[PDB]
């Protein structure tokens, strides 16, 4: 039971106690996957006209 | 702003659309010469989700009426709020659909489908943001059934990432006009299966028994009937109209009220019904009871034979949310057999303060059942009494249809009750 | 209506609670993976207590206490008796126990060393026993150890009591099963009714390698001895007539001489652990059912053997201890539209 | 002084963010004008607060917060509210139509089209710090926006910003207070694609909000102003050491190194006291001790779950009111000898403990009440992994069937980011169990 780092100031203070011691993607990417996206929605929308033609 | 344009096709579509116009006109404080007179100001909040506002602060509903004879039409025009609709919304021919899906769909209906989407066309340049459309119409018949998913096919092509919903009246031979209504019902839902987003399906049947056992109706009219289609159909659009945060929109509903997509084909319910004893007030667990009652429902199919796949209710009226809560969770608690186990939490509640005209409260229901195949066996079993024999196919041969068309609507409409029957063990 | 999942098909204890619950007309059963339940007759191992008390309008009871096994695990009861302040490593009615892990894998082999050595060398009876969750028994350190290394799992090599309480006719060896059922409060219930496990064999001291008379459970007696069944129906006797044999050898009773011990020492294990395991405040609430063993020398001193989290009950008494497991556990959180056949060990929470 | 951005997106980051900083201001005695009397530098100045707010010439303190919805209804309450004043037009982005509670649809989508302009509304922000820190994002789980096109942000941020820390602020999703069945969904896609993009997430759990507020404020039915109400004092007791004065937490780097010793293990438990309803009579108030103890009672936990349970990585008090230390220290040993209170072998058994001697402000008209002490404790329990246990069930019951999966794969998003997400969340909850099980 250890009270260490004490510190004081005007608004407050602050401390610490001790009970025991112890024992990404780029911006390439991000685009890609984004456009890979949008390129199966339109895939999905063109099949779906195509549909809608026949 | 977030547009809805209402379309009405054919006799049934255009009666039963002119009573809902004029059931939501009186809640929302619009007038039969469009000018508002309400007093509260959540009636005006969503008003442009139905209503464009024209000079004067006039309100003009969003809505267009079709038909391929003018009869029925010119009685909305000349009907209780017939002067509120936009003259320029009326499209409609004179040689009629004689009852006949073709007719509807591939000979006159495409004569004069164009014009619709002109006036449609228009309706959307002028939204700030189009959710979707809402479609009325019967399926027994030529022009709704027929020039209504005729519509559906095109409107899908011009608006393909719009919500598409219907209101569908499934025929009944206990209330039928032609003996043909299975042929016309069997090629529709082959197209609403493929083309609409959420289709209520109101049975004619069901709306006959509740009038006649429920309501005490000794004749049941098609007025009596359409009676209930107005208030269901004011009831599963509250959340659209008023401000709330469940199912706010067309395409938040689809989310979640649709696990499959062919899978969209809703039972609506509304609590109370009351025989005229119409003065009692009615309490949260009577109207949760009702609501979920079968005698309350309107496709005709018991949901005890099914199981809910999702459940979205609404409750009307100034009332106790706290109690609303744990009646519903009573519901499901007690009766957790009839709910899927793999969907949690598939029950969805809002509550609205406004309730409708001449109600302290009420309750409407919407259901995704399993049961409702019993709805889509019955039609397939009147369809193939008659196709096997191919009776009364000279209509539709005439028109250039071929039998092998009928095979397919029947065989996909088989199909959709095997996936029902799939999801439902 | 109530309603209730199972999920523990080898459970005869709530196989019978769950037939009781049906035929009263007012609980219903789901399936076994239906979140929508107030009662969880939940599994042996994994039970998912993470998943109870987050359904809204459900009040969720579960009959297991979540940590429980820290009393009814041969090596986290030994750990938990040595390092507990209440318990305390001198505690007087648990025998020298200690942790021992195999050598292919903290542990005290030598602190037993250190103990047997003293024993060795002051004459005195030095037979340990070394058990694991396969038994052996031997005055000799080495065979003791030794065993241990051909296993893989932790083993505990506690002192034998080598003066047992042995009954007559016979000179035979026994046990005792008492239940205890902690409901929600956690109220401790001791059942009236406990079952003797009785060795039909007589009890040998200079012959360790024949385990029947010396171990008293039911499956040995009944497969590897001869005389089962001679005594007493199925190797088990009870309370009326093993007080009765208390008043007529000993001229004392089964409640001053027994019972007043284990009562003592079934309190003090539960209410021990009561911090860690207590459901008051929970968003869940636990009730279970417990096996404590016990051990009675020829002073009618009483020594705790183990504690079991899912026993097993006597054929004879399966119908009134479901039936009250049911009214104290189950219908107390769950009203239904005497003379308690328990006895309530009060204690401060 | 180094700045603090604040981003918000979706409805509930939006509502949560419109009510801390609410509470920002009466905090630091702010006008909803955005005058600051106190403040005797006029257009400047690198005081604690001043990493939340900067200061225009004309004395106006403006927060450094970012409002981003893929709808405009919610951030029009904003523009049109009591501290509309606060924000300029640039702060405050709305789209047209929202992400329908489809996460593929806020981050694909939707989140394609408008994440450029976010990203220099950000900018613009950043141009004014001198020593930008890094962000703290508020935003739900659940919903389209909140999940799918923060998750995009997140990405972008550790693109833009590299050396940056970046906080969560997530609403986990309760069905007492939700309409959408696919949040399950959502939550465990929106946790895959920003786990290596969080330093450390605070979760808070609708529940345990809803619970609190019907048990602690006699709220037979709350609403979400009485949620965000409380959500914002704890999100308060927590950013408090970087708009105040202090030693302990002073940047936002300091809830890595003092929460987070493991980076996937980043998701510290909150627990809150004392919650006191306005309209009891009149409260007795509570002690030190009493306040501490309620700490360890999973009534006052962000997120319903047991402590006792699991294994302690770090535990940090954070006072505010009358409190010193001696006090804390007598309350922390009387706890120890009472409470199951197991660290990891690799840690100290210890506590960090911060007081602020300024008591909890409360705003006027609110459901709470003033108390003279307050405490929020932030400690990283093993225990937190059983709502990642409930959340991959309900997820595996529903993909099991691939209900509503056509949803995701309609808007550009692979079936095969449903299996990779689950399979992170696998990871996830053997990590914890590897650190905190024997
Ligand atoms: N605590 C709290 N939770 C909220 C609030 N608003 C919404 N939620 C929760 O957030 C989830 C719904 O997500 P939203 O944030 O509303 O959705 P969104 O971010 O706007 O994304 P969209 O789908 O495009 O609307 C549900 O679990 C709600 O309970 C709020 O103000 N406070
Ligand atoms: N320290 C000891 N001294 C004397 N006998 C002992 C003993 N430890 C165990 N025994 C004997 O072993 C028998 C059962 O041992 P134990 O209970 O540890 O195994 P077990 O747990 O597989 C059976 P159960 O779980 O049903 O009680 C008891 O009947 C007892 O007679
Ligand atoms: N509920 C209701 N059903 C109607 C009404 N009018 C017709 N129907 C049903 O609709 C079918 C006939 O279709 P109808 O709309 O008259 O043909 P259409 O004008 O070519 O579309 C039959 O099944 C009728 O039972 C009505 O006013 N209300
Ligand atoms: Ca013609
Ligand atoms: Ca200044
Ligand atoms: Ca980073
Ligand atoms: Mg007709
Ligand atoms: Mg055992
Ligand atoms: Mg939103």
């Amino acid at each position: 039971m250890e009270v260490i780092e004490l510190n004081k100031c005007t608004s407050g203070q602050s401390f610490e106690v001790i009970l025991k011691p112890p024992s990404d993607p780029s911006l390439e990417e991000i685009q890609k996957k984004l456009e890979a996206a949008e390129e199966r929605r339109k895939y999905q929308e063109a099949e779906l006209l195509k549909h809608l033609a026949e | 702003m977030r547009e809805i344009v209402h379309i009405q096709a054919g006799q049934c579509g255009n009666q039963i659309g002119a009573k809902f116009w004029e059931v939501i006109s009186d809640e929302h404080g619009i007038d039969p010469t469009g000018s508002y007179h309400g007093d509260s100001d959540l009636q005006l909040e969503r008003i442009n989700v139905y209503y464009n506002e024209a000079t004067g602060n006039k309100y003009v509903p969003r809505a267009i009426l079709v038909d391929l004879e003018p009869g029925t039409m010119d009685s909305v025009r000349s009907g209780p709020f017939g002067q509120i609709f936009r003259p320029d919304n009326f499209v409609f021919g004179q040689s009629g659909a004689g009852n006949n899906w073709a007719k509807g769909h591939y000979t006159e209906g495409a004569e004069l489908v164009d014009s619709v989407l002109d006036v449609v066309r228009k309706e959307s340049e002028s939204c700030d943001c189009l959710q979707g459309f809402q479609l009325t119409h019967s399926l027994g018949g030529g022009t709704g059934s027929g020039m209504g998913t005729l519509l559906i096919s095109k409107i899908r092509e011009e608006y393909p990432d719009r919500i598409m919903n219907t209101f569908s009246v499934m025929p009944s031979p206990k209330v039928s006009d032609t003996v043909v209504e299975p042929y016309n019902a069997t090629l529709s839902v082959h197209q609403l299966v493929e083309n609409t987003d959420e289709t209520y399906c109101i049975d004619n049947e069901a709306l006959y028994d509740i009038c006649f056992r429920t309501l005490k109706l000794t004749t049941p009219t098609y007025g009596d009937l359409n009676h209930l289609v107005s208030a269901t159909m004011s009831g599963v659009t509250t959340c659209l109209r008023f401000p709330g945060q469940l199912n706010a929109d067309l395409r938040k509903l689809a989310v979640n009220m649709v696990p499959f997509p062919r899978l969209h084909f809703f039972m609506p319910g509304f609590a109370p019904l009351t025989s005229r004893q119409q003065y009692r007030a009615l309490t949260v667990p009577e109207l949760t009871q009702q609501m979920f009652d079968s005698k309350n429902m309107m496709a005709a199919c018991d949901p005890r034979h099914g199981r809910y796949l999702t459940v979205a209710a609404i409750f009307r009226g100034r009332m106790s949310m706290k109690e609303v809560d744990e009646q519903m969770l009573n519901v499901q608690n007690k009766n957790s057999s009839y709910f899927v186990e793999w969907i949690p939490n598939n029950v969805k509640t809002a509550v609205c303060d406004i309730p409708p005209r001449g109600l302290k409260m009420s309750a409407t229901f919407i259901g995704n059942s399993t049961a409702i195949q019993e709805l889509f066996k019955r039609i397939s079993e009147q369809f193939t009494a008659m196709f096997r024999r191919k009776a009364f196919l000279h209509w539709y041969t005439g028109e250039g249809m071929d039998e092998m068309e009928f095979t397919e609507a029947e065989s996909n409409m088989n199909d959709l009750v095997s996936e029902y029957q799939q999801y439902q063990d | 209506m109530y309603t209730f999942v199972v999920r523990d098909e080898n459970s005869s204890v709530y196989a019978e609670v769950s037939r009781l619950l049906l035929a009263t007309g007012q609980w219903k059963r789901l399936r076994k993976d239906n979140p929508r339940f107030n009662l969880m007759l939940g599994e042996r191992n994994r039970l998912p207590f993470g998943r109870l008390g987050h359904e809204p309008g459900l009040v969720q009871l579960v009959n297991y206490y979540r940590g429980a096994d820290k009393l009814c695990r041969k090596a986290s009861l030994v750990k938990l008796i040595k390092t507990s302040p209440e318990l305390s490593e001198s505690c007087t009615w648990f025998p020298e126990s200690y942790v021992i892990y195999p050598t292919n894998l903290t542990d005290e082999r030598e602190v037993f060393l250190a103990a047997y050595n003293r024993r060795r060398e002051g004459r005195e009876g030095n037979v340990w026993i070394a058990k694991s969750s396969g038994i052996l028994i031997s005055s000799e350190a080495s065979e003791l150890l030794d065993f241990i290394d051909e296993q893989g799992q932790v083993h505990v090599i506690q002192k034998y009591l080598e003066k047992p309480l042995l009954l007559e006719p016979g000179h035979r060896k026994f046990d005792i099963r008492s239940w205890v059922l902690v409901d929600h409060l956690y109220n401790i219930y001791l059942y009236r009714e406990g079952v003797l496990r009785t060795s039909s064999e007589p009890y040998n001291s200079a012959n360790f390698q024949d385990k029947t008379c010396h171990l008293t459970n039911h499956c040995i007696q009944k497969e590897y001895s001869k005389n089962y069944g001679r005594y007493e129906e199925g190797n088990e006797m009870f309370f009326e007539e093993f007080n009765q044999y208390l008043m007529d050898a000993l001229n004392t009773t089964l409640e001053n001489s027994i019972l007043l011990q284990i009562k003592h020492i079934i309190r003090s294990c539960l209410m021990c652990i009561e911090p860690a395991i207590s459901t008051k405040h929970l968003h869940y609430q636990s009730f279970q059912l417990f096996g404590f063993d016990f051990m009675v020398d020829e002073e009618l001193k009483v020594w705790l053997i183990e504690v079991n989290g899912a026993p097993a009950c006597a054929q004879k008494l399966y119908a009134e201890l479901c039936q009250g497991i049911v009214d104290v556990a189950i219908s107390s959180v769950f009203p239904l539209a005497p003379t308690s056949i328990f006895i309530k060990l009060h204690h401060h929470h | 002084m180094r700045e603090c951005i604040s981003i918000h997106v979706g409805q509930a980051g939006v509502q949560i963010g419109n009510a801390c900083w609410e509470l920002y201001c009466l905090e630091h005695g702010i006008q909803p004008d955005g005058q600051m009397p106190s403040d005797k530098t006029i257009g400047g100045g690198d005081d604690s607060f001043n990493t939340f707010f900067s200061e225009t010439g004309a004395g106006k303190h403006v927060p450094r917060a970012v409002f981003v919805d893929l709808e405009p209804t919610v951030i029009d309450e904003v523009r049109t509210g009591t501290y509309r004043q606060l924000f300029h037009p640039e702060q405050l982005i709305t789209g047209k139509e929202d992400a329908a509670n489809n996460y593929a649809r806020g981050h694909y989508t939707i989140g394609k089209e408008i994440i450029d302009l976010v990203l220099d509304r950000i900018r613009k922000l950043a141009d004014q710090c001198t020593g930008l820190q890094g962000f703290l994002v508020f935003h739900s789980f659940g919903g389209g926006t909140g999940s799918g096109f923060t998750s995009l942000l997140m990405e972008r941020l550790s693109v833009d910003y590299g050396k940056k820390s970046k906080l969560e602020f997530s609403i986990y999703p309760a069905p007492q207070v939700s309409t959408a069945v696919v949040e399950p969904y959502n939550s465990i896609l929106t946790t895959h694609t920003t786990l290596e993009h969080s330093d450390c997430a605070f979760m808070v759990d609708n529940e345990a909000i809803y619970d609190i507020c019907r048990r602690n404020l006699d709220i037979e039915r709350p609403t979400y102003t009485n949620l965000n109400r409380l959500i914002s004092q704890i999100v308060s007791s927590i950013t408090a050491s970087l708009r105040f004065d202090g030693a302990l937490n002073v940047d936002l780097t300091e809830f890595q190194t003092n929460l987070v010793p493991y980076p996937r293990i980043h998701f510290p438990l909150a627990t809150y006291a004392p919650v006191i309803s306005a309209e009891k009579a009149y409260h007795e108030q509570l002690s030190v001790a009493e306040i501490t103890n309620a700490c360890f009672e999973p009534a006052n936990q962000m997120v319903k779950c047991d402590p006792r349970h699991g294994k302690y990585m770090a535990c940090c008090l954070l006072y505010r009111g009358d409190v010193v230390p001696k006090d804390v220290n007598a309350a922390i040993a009387t706890i120890k000898t009472k409470r199951s209170i197991q660290f990891v072998d690799w840690c100290p058994t210890g506590f960090k403990v911060g007081i602020n001697y300024q008591p909890p402000t409360v705003v006027p008209g609110g459901d709470l009440a003033k108390v003279q002490r307050a405490v929020c404790m932030l400690s990283n329990t093993t225990a937190i992994a059983e709502a990642w246990a409930r959340l991959d069930h309900k997820f595996d019951l529903m993909y099991a069937k691939r209900a509503f999966v056509h949803w995701y794969v309609g808007e550009g998003m692979e079936e095969g980011e449903f299996s990779e997400a689950r399979e992170d969340m696998a990871a996830l909850e053997k990590d914890y169990e590897e650190v905190g099980v024997d």
